[PDB]
């Protein structure tokens, strides 16, 4: 009944606290920090027309893929910035794009509640719709790959789902989150993935079978993006509350909180370095923040964006980070 | 409902120490440290980026 | 230098930023509006008349292109996604007369008014509000006074003075009167004069937009 | 006591012109926000004010000190023929823009369409034209830089062509903008306040500033009074700090342009 989740949650609670011997901070305190961290701005991709809400960068640490309020993804060479593609989209209300770990397809999605993906390496070689994914009923938040026959992808239905694209049809849903999901990352194993919603709460869910692994809550209020640690035993998580913080799948817990008196806004993006040591959350007051994910000491502050970062990756190899944001521009550190 | 068995699957997983976490945490981090380009600036005749 | 692939990739990029420039010049002229209302505001009538998620309704009127950018099906968080539209021209409000006594959209109405053109998103952007259903609550008043929506109404429960406190108390919920306007329309059943408003609302914008660009506003 | 005042004045007022004519035009460079014709053809206006401060009034400033002037009787025909082109040239970009004003608030739905860089570029290069044809003429035809106003009939040419034509012109398009402003406005206190005082302050200053030195010209080129040589010098650099003046009000009440300032 209702009067035994409490007794339960509260168990939950002990145990958590009972396995929290120690703290994170009070054990890498005596590791050498990294310092300062400065990063120029290597490449400044510029052709878009309107606020950039997603990117994605690919496999090979090359091509990057651009989602923007244009009605248009661009696949970027992000080291010549030649613009390899430009795909038209039929909607031009898109939030979330994704760029397939085989370089072959690319997905986007928005408003229109379709995670719609087009094939790249088409014969005819003019860009194609090649499936159109219905099914959800909310704003389409992040739809990011698997494979180049699966996908999971996460809408304002407090629902998430895995789709076959080959079939068209969703094969598992991910029920249990209260609020509007607003972030994906699928473990590197791809075996499970975890999902941030509205509720200031982000779910661990299993891939293959369904049910939600874990639950993990501390945040003051809505997540609005989610990554795991390179290792895949752990992920940081961006509120709107200002404030990062990285739990732990094993620990089932929290391990270090990422907050600032100066900063007071919220985050729209956070990736990890390729070694973990840093964690780069994109901001709201027009910047970057990158962290030292065993300190929480701010290493450093990418800026040079006019409107808020929407959107942050980092390359597979770790090479370079690049940020998109409302001004319609991309930079490359 | 369905709540309180989800929350017992959730209840009934296997723990571990926060130390033992938190130290593999930066074992990984150690390790791989030598291979974060961002990390150790790499130098410019290897960069891809100009 | 470059070598043949390399310039054919050069090529291309040209190509596309050809397009891209083009295109954005087609849209930039390009009329946005956000279309607004409660559950049963009436709002498809006035697609209808001037012609899944998100539904986008394409229209031209006097060489200009409207786009109307219709959200009702959104059942989501407001402001998770409200911010898209943050560069929309004008911001078409509809509001349901007739349901002024049904128990209480009103109130509902008059809250999400207030919540959207307060919204920081939406400080400079102006609202065209309509008072759809005039037609059916001429005949409502008579059997059914204002006074249950509006306790503090004073005077005789004539459509036209029922109709005139309603519109002067949305104007009433707007905070910023200094930076936006309010343009009220009843949609009295027909199609020409009614995008004929939305035109000169639209047309006030861009001339008002015009007028600040220089500062003389 | 007096020469080095002046001096001290005069250059710093040439130097305020220059800095103030490169913060515009890197301004409208660097932000791509402000990438329109209309600040286009504020670009144009800096970069003449800034052609004006940097090869006409270093000249002007030592024939002033240095009592007479030592630089050859054929570069002082390449002076003023400068002078006349620059000093031109900004007054048609002041009446270009309000020609663009003009058509951007009264028919705004059709001008969109035409407000295009080929269109902007078009009328700076007709603004040109006309500077050039009120500055070649005189060519076909020491110790001082004395203006020679030998020919009537050049006169009236010059001094209508380059500013009471544009007088005219401005004074109408910014008479017509005040009205449709007000059409505006009647229809719905401070607003309108504002409109006349912006309206009052770009019109005023450029009335202020070359109004007495034409004025001067009619009356001297018709061999109707003679002025002395300080008064025409102080007409003359009155003229001159519109430079000084124009970035000021075709920047500082606009928006974007203090963003873009403020960023810088
Ligand atoms: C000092 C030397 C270099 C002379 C400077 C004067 C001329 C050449 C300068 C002054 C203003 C400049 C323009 C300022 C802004 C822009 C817009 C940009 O999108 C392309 C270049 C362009 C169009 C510049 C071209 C060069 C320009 C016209
Ligand atoms: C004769 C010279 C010295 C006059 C002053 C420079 C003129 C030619 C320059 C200054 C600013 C310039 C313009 C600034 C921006 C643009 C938009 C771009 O998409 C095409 C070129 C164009 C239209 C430029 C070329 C013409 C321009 C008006
Ligand atoms: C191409 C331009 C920018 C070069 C520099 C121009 C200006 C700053 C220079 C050129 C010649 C200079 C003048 C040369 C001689 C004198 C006489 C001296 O008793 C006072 C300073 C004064 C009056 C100088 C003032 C500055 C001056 C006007
Ligand atoms: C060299 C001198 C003497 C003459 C130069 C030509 C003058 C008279 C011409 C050149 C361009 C012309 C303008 C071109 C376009 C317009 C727009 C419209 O409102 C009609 C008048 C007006 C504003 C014209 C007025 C006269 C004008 C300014
Ligand atoms: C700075 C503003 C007013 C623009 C005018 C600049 C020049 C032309 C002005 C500024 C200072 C002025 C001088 C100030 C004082 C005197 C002394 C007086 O017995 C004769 C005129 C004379 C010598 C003025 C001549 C004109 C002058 C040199
Ligand atoms: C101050 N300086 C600029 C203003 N002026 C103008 C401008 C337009 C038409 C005629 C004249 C008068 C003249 C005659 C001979 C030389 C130089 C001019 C210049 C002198």
């Amino acid at each position: 009944l209702r009067q035994e989740a409490e007794q339960l949650k509260n168990q939950i609670r002990d145990a958590r606290k009972a396995c929290a011997d120690a703290t994170l901070s009070q054990i890498t305190n005596n590791i050498d920090p990294v310092g300062r961290i400065q990063m120029r701005t290597r490449r400044t991709l510029r052709g878009h027309l309107a606020k950039i809400y997603a990117m994605h960068w690919g496999t090979d640490s090359r091509l990057l893929v651009s989602a923007s309020q244009d009605g248009k993804l661009i696949i970027w060479d992000s080291y010549t910035t030649n613009k390899v593609h430009a795909i038209p989209l039929r909607s031009s209300w898109v939030m979330t794009c994704a760029y397939a770990p085989s370089g072959n397809y690319v997905a986007c999605g928005g408003l229109d509640n379709i995670c719609s993906i087009y094939n790249l390496k088409t014969r005819e070689g003019n860009v194609r719709v090649s499936r159109e994914l219905a099914g959800h009923t909310g704003y389409l938040s992040c739809c990011r790959f698997l494979d180049d026959n699966q996908i999971v992808t996460s809408s304002g239905d407090t629902t998430c789902a895995l789709w076959d694209i080959e079939t068209g049809q969703q094969t598992t849903t991910f029920t249990g989150h209260t609020g509007d999901v607003m972030s994906l990352s699928l473990a590197p194993d791809t075996r499970l993935f975890v999902s941030g919603a509205c509720d200031a709460s982000a779910k661990l869910w299993d891939v293959r079978e369904g049910m939600c692994r874990q639950t993990f809550t501390g945040h003051e209020s809505d997540i609005n993006a989610i990554c795991f640690f390179p290792n895949g035993n752990a992920f940081a998580t961006g509120s709107d509350d200002a404030t990062c913080r990285l739990f732990d799948l094993r620990a089932d817990q929290e391990l270090m909180t990422y907050s600032h008196d100066n900063i007071i806004c919220g985050i729209t993006s956070v990736s990890f370095s390729k070694s973990g040591r840093l964690l780069l959350a994109g901001y709201d007051d027009f910047n970057c923040n990158v962290w030292d994910a065993l300190k929480a000491d701010r290493a450093g502050v990418l800026a040079g964006h006019d409107n808020r970062v929407s959107c942050l990756g980092v390359t597979d190899d770790g090479m370079a980070v690049a940020t998109g944001s409302w001004d319609s521009f991309l930079k490359i550190w | 409902r369905k709540l309180v068995e989800q929350l017992k699957m959730e209840a009934n997983i296997d723990r571990i120490k926060v130390s033992k976490a938190a130290a593999d945490l930066m074992a990984y981090c150690e390790a791989h440290a030598k291979e974060d380009p961002l990390l150790t600036p790499v130098p410019a005749s290897e960069n891809p980026f100009r | 230098t470059l070598s043949a692939e390399d310039k054919a990739a050069v090529e291309r990029s040209k190509m596309i930023d050809r397009n891209l420039r083009e295109d954005g010049e087609k849209a930039a002229r390009e009329v946005k509006l956000l279309l607004l209302g409660a559950g049963e505001s009436g709002k498809n009538t006035i697609v209808k008349q001037m012609k899944t998620g998100i539904v986008e309704t394409h229209f031209t009127f006097k060489d200009l292109h409207f786009k109307m950018f219709d959200v009702g099906a959104q059942r989501s968080e407001r402001k998770k996604w409200i911010h898209c539209f943050e560069g929309v021209t004008a911001i078409i409000f509809c509001v349901a007369l007739s349901d002024y006594d049904l128990v209480n959209r009103m109130h509902a109405s008059m809250k999400l008014f207030d919540s959207i053109c307060n919204n920081k998103w939406f400080t400079d952007t102006s609202i065209i509000l309509f008072l759809n259903k005039k037609d059916l609550f001429e005949e409502k008043i008579k059997k059914s006074p204002l006074t249950i929506c509006y306790p503090e109404y004073a005077g005789s429960n004539t459509y036209e003075e029922a109709a005139a406190y309603i519109q002067c108390q949305f104007e009433d919920l707007n905070k910023r009167k200094d930076t936006k306007e309010i343009y009220t329309h009843f949609t009295c059943s027909t199609d020409t004069k009614n995008v004929q408003f939305v035109f000169d609302a639209v047309t006030d914008v861009i001339i008002k937009n015009n007028l600040k660009d220089c500062g003389l506003f | 006591t007096e020469k080095m005042l002046i001096c001290m004045t005069l250059v710093v007022i040439t130097t305020l012109t220059t800095l103030l004519n490169l913060a515009v035009i890197m301004a409208i460079g660097t932000t791509k926000k402000l990438h329109q014709p209309a600040n286009y053809l504020i670009c144009s206006l800096a970069v003449t004010d800034l052609l004006v401060a940097v090869l006409v009034m270093p000249l002007s400033i030592i024939y002033i000190v240095m009592d007479r002037w030592k630089l050859g009787y054929f570069l002082c025909e390449v002076w003023l023929s400068v002078d006349m082109t620059c000093c031109t040239c900004s007054i048609w970009h002041l009446c270009v823009i309000a020609l663009d004003r003009y058509w951007a608030i009264t028919n705004a739905i059709e001008y969109a369409r035409k407000r295009t860089a080929k269109r902007a570029a078009l009328m700076i290069l007709t603004v040109w034209t006309i500077s050039i044809f009120i500055s070649m003429p005189p060519l076909f035809w020491p110790s001082q830089c004395t203006i020679q106003h030998d020919h009537v009939i050049y006169t009236i040419y010059s001094t209508l062509g380059a500013f009471y034509i544009p007088l005219t012109l401005i004074l109408i398009l910014y008479y017509r903008i005040y009205h449709a402003a007000k059409s505006l406005y009647q229809k719905r206190s401070t607003r309108e306040r504002k409109a006349a005082r912006i309206l009052g302050l770009i019109l005023g200053a450029f009335i202020l500033s070359w109004l007495p030195f034409f004025i001067k010209e009619l009356i001297v080129g018709l061999s109707i009074y003679t002025v002395s040589s300080e008064v025409a010098d102080f007409l003359t650099w009155l003229g001159y700090v519109n430079s000084l003046i124009n970035p000021l009000l075709y920047t500082s009440f606009n928006e974007d342009f203090k963003l873009a300032f403020k960023k810088l």
